[PDB]
């Protein structure tokens, strides 16, 4: 089994009241079943695209997962992820300063 | 049943060709055998076919395979006595053991032997044991005369069966009948049609 | 590459435990069991990829498969049943395409085996009239009275099989037509030279295998049992 | 610039029953094709996805896959029947085949295969052979798989012709969308102190991004990973460690070919 490694970051630079779109990087993970979830204050998005699954040269699995999202002062976005290899499902804040 | 093959069954003349057509939708098509198998026997491998568009070859026998059409023919050149049998269309989906065999219902083939000479009679043949038991022999009749049953319960006669002597080239048809119950064989084989010159020995 | 299969042929009861056995002494890791059907092409029951492993085929429904070793591969029918009456075919291969066949194995599972009986073998001396006419001398054997229809007739001179102008009825006639278990009649031809019949160190016997009762089969009836078994009619060579 | 075409499937095995097989077709990191298990054909990802093909040759071509997809789900299922107990499910099979592109008319052509996340099989030359670190049981569908003649000379046509043909087709058709130029756009951030240069939107992948006290390059630069965006651009961050108080004076100095000489310089 491989533990996924997320990463949430957006397309382009966060104004607040301006839309855009959030991103979420999942990478590293074996077996390929996953299910990826965005959240918008702890609340599932309803419409979140899928890329294609694939892997790597090392035969690890990677996907995007990403939304249309508008960044406020307020709101808080995540990406929660849940997998065989973890026990609780991992969930990764989006903090735009990182 | 995804190989199917055509004719169901099949009365040749000997000597005569015949062609036996399969068709399958088999995917994928790896290879197509054919099987021969005698009433009662097991199965004798005549030929396998493996390339797109193949041509084989075994003595009389000679088949095609047209992997784009999915059809298969097997000619018999010159057919003799022996070919009587069930012929059937095999094929394989791989070209190892991971394969499955996907086998049809098969072409009967009768061949019709050939007779020369006729030389029709009724022969009283004795129990080797109990002189008084006997049987009577419709023999060395050509194969355009057929060999009706009995129109009675009590006597018994076989249908027509060919033997083949192979050392003499001869050929001769047979039937047997005999009953238990004053039987006589000149009124033995009444109700068959059989030949004026038919010889009958006292 | 030869594979071998026992029994060659069985009669059997419904509810009865009927064990179809092959053997192949090819190093083949694989075998497989089929069985034919008339208007049907070989059906797979089960099949194997090595020893203490079986697998289910197409119709395994009413089989079980078992194998102990490389060499053995046995389809085992634990309750018999009148629709498992068919000719089985064993095979073997190894990782390449082809699949080695067996000689077949004939199975009739009867309703009941009360009718069973074996035949009567009789042989007829060659009429002298034929023998002045074609100078060729015809031997007919004749068995009769037999339940079920399951027998082997064979032509054996001076302790050899012959197959050379010899011709046997394609089936069996009933005895009794109207009744539904009705006894059967067979008969055979061995045609010869009238000089090989007139030859008295010649010894001709016709032999009927016929299959019945096995030797733990329950028999309730007074007569004797009906046991597989070879009955032979037998005559000398007479100038 | 060496373009490497690179056809992804991964099949799943729960049980007995139960597969899916879907695949991914990538020419260098553009994809070019999708094949979902729910789908019956191929799908275009890029409007020259067919490349020089013609359409009879692409159904035909498609056509061998569509079989092959029904084939290996069962050969599969089929030689986990040969080891059991040996081997059980789940089941993981990765399959990366394609061709590397070179100057001229020079290619290399390979078919990589994976056990449970473990690379174990390769096609090489005529036949399916094992490679160093494999386990011995798989000597037995290495014997059964170089027993089918018909798929020997199938993936050696496939690999040998079929690949450099077929990509070779594909930098002329895709010749627009694969010299194509994104330029990127900075923005920078702070964490507790770590100051982040992020970098996104840049097509094609190389990238030059430091921090920069004025004309000096600063050594404490860490670079992340490239991590892609929706619209097939890429997203790069550069951190540097530093003591609060000294944030005035840096600058993230971004290099990139589709600016043409202009480097975004972004101060603080
Ligand atoms: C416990 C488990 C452990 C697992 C161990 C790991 C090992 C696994 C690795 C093995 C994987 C290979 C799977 C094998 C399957 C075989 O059983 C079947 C068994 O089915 C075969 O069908 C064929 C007819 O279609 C027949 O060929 C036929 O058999 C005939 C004999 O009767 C002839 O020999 C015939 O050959 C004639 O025809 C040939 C055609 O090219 C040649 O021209 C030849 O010269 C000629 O003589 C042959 O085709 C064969 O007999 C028959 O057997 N073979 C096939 O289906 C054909 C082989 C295709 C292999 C495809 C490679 C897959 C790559 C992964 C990527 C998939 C993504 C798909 C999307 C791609 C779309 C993008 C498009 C880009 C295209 C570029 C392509 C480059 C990529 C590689
Ligand atoms: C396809 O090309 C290969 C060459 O190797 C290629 O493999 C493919 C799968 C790609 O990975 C590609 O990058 C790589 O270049 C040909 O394989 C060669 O075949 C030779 C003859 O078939 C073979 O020689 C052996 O066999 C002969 C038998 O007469 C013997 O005399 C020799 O001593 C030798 O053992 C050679 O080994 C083999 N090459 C390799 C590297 O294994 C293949 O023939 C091509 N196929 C087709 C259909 O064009
Ligand atoms: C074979 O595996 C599949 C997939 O793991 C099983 O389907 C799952 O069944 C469980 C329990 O019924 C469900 O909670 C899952 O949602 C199912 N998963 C999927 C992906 O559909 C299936 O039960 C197994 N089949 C057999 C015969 O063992
Ligand atoms: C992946 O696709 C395969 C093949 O299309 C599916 O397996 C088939 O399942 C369907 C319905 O379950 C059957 O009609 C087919 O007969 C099965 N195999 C074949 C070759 O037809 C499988 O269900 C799909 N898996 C998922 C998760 O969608």
């Amino acid at each position: 089994q491989k533990t996924p490694q997320i990463q949430v970051y957006s397309r382009h630079p966060p104004e607040n009241g301006k839309p855009n779109i959030l991103n979420c990087y999942v990478t590293q993970f074996h077996p390929p079943h996953i299910e990826i979830q965005m959240l918008k204050n702890g609340k599932k998005i309803p419409k979140v695209e899928m890329s294609d699954m694939s892997f790597s040269k090392d035969w690890s699995f990677y996907i995007l997962a990403h939304t249309e999202f508008t960044p406020t002062e307020t709101d808080t976005y995540a990406c929660r992820v849940k997998h065989a290899s973890m026990a609780e499902p991992k969930t990764v804040y989006w903090d735009r300063d990182m | 049943t995804q190989v199917e093959q055509s004719p169901q069954s099949l009365v040749v003349r000997q000597g005569e060709n015949c062609v036996l057509q399969c068709n399958y939708s088999v995917t994928p098509d790896n290879h197509l055998r054919w099987f021969k198998q005698d009433t009662g026997k097991g199965l004798v491998s005549l030929t396998v076919l493996v390339d797109q568009k193949d041509k084989t070859s075994n003595g009389r026998y000679s088949a095609t395979l047209d992997k784009d059409a999915k059809h298969s023919t097997l000619h018999i050149t010159a057919t003799l006595l022996d070919d009587t049998a069930t012929y059937i269309c095999v094929v394989g989906d791989r070209g190892s053991a991971l394969g499955r065999l996907h086998f049809g219902a098969g072409t009967q083939l009768i061949v019709i032997p050939d007779i020369q000479n006729p030389d029709p009679a009724v022969y009283q043949l004795r129990d080797s044991k109990s002189s008084d038991k006997s049987v009577c022999l419709f023999t060395d009749f050509d194969s355009q005369t057929n060999v009706s049953q009995s129109k009675d319960s009590d006597v018994y006669i076989t249908d027509k069966c060919v033997l083949d002597m192979r050392s003499m080239d001869f050929k001769s048809n047979s039937a047997v009948a005999w009953s238990n119950k004053d039987f006589a064989c000149a009124n033995a084989f009444n109700n068959s049609i059989i030949p004026e010159d038919t010889f009958f020995p006292s | 590459a030869a594979v071998t299969q026992s029994p060659r042929n069985k009669v059997a009861v419904t509810g009865g435990k009927v064990t179809l056995s092959c053997n192949q002494t090819n190093n083949h890791n694989n075998m497989y069991w089929y069985r034919q059907d008339t208007g049907h092409g070989l059906r797979l029951i089960h099949y194997s990829y090595g020893a203490g492993s079986t697998e289910k085929g197409d119709i395994p429904d009413g089989y079980k498969a078992s194998r102990p070793s490389q060499e053995n591969f046995s389809l085992i029918l634990e309750l018999a049943t009148p629709s498992q009456t068919s000719v089985y075919f064993c095979a073997s291969g190894d990782e390449g395409y082809t699949q080695y066949f067996g000689p077949g194995t004939r199975l009739l599972v009867l309703e009941d085996l009360r009718n069973v009986t074996p035949p009567k073998v009789s042989l007829f001396e060659p009429s002298k009239a034929e023998i002045s006419h074609t100078q060729k001398a015809t031997l007919v054997c004749l068995a009769t009275g037999f339940y079920p229809d399951h027998v082997e007739l064979s032509w054996w001179v001076n302790g050899k099989e012959v197959h050379s102008g010899v011709c046997t009825d394609p089936q069996p006639l009933k005895e009794q037509p109207a009744l539904n278990d009705s006894r059967y009649s067979l008969s055979s031809r061995l045609r010869v030279s009238a000089t090989f019949w007139q030859n008295p160190r010649n010894h001709f016997r016709c032999q009927v295998q016929f299959y019945g009762l096995s030797e733990n089969d329950e028999w309730t009836q007074d007569r004797a049992k009906p046991v597989t078994q070879i009955v032979s009619a037998e005559a000398w060579g007479r100038a | 610039k060496n373009y490497t075409f690179r056809c992804l499937q991964m099949s799943s095995f729960a049980n007995r029953s139960w597969s899916r097989t879907d695949s991914v077709v990538w020419l260098g990191d553009l994809q070019t094709h999708r094949w979902s298990n729910d789908s019956a054909t191929i799908s275009f990802t890029k409007p020259w996805s067919q490349g020089k093909l013609s359409n009879q040759q692409w159904e035909k071509l498609q056509h061998m896959f569509q079989v092959y997809r029904v084939s290996f789900t069962r050969d599969i299922q089929e030689l986990v029947k040969m080891m059991s107990p040996k081997e059980d499910y789940p089941i993981e099979i990765q399959l990366s085949a394609g061709c590397e592109m070179y100057p001229g008319n020079a290619s290399e052509s390979f078919l990589h295969v994976a056990f449970q996340g473990k690379y174990v099989v390769r096609f090489w030359g005529t036949s399916w052979q094992t490679v160093p670190g494999a386990p011995s049981w798989l000597d037995l569908p290495i014997k059964v798989l170089n027993a089918d003649q018909g798929t020997s000379a199938t993936v050696q046509m496939l690999l040998n012709d079929t690949c450099p043909l077929f990509v070779r087709g594909l930098l002329e058709a895709g010749k627009s969308d694969l010299e194509k130029q994104e330029k990127p756009v900075a923005w920078l951030s702070s964490v507790p102190r770590q100051l982040v240069c992020h970098v996104s939107g840049f097509y094609p992948k190389p990238v030059w991004v430091m921090w920069m006290r004025g004309d000096q390059e600063q050594q404490g630069t860490h670079r992340g990973d490239f991590l892609p965006n929706a619209d097939e651009t890429w997203y790069l961050q550069a951190t540097l460690d530093v003591e609060a108080g000294e944030e005035a004076g840096l600058a993230c100095r971004v290099k990139h070919s589709s600016l043409g000489g202009q480097d975004i310089i972004l101060y603080w």
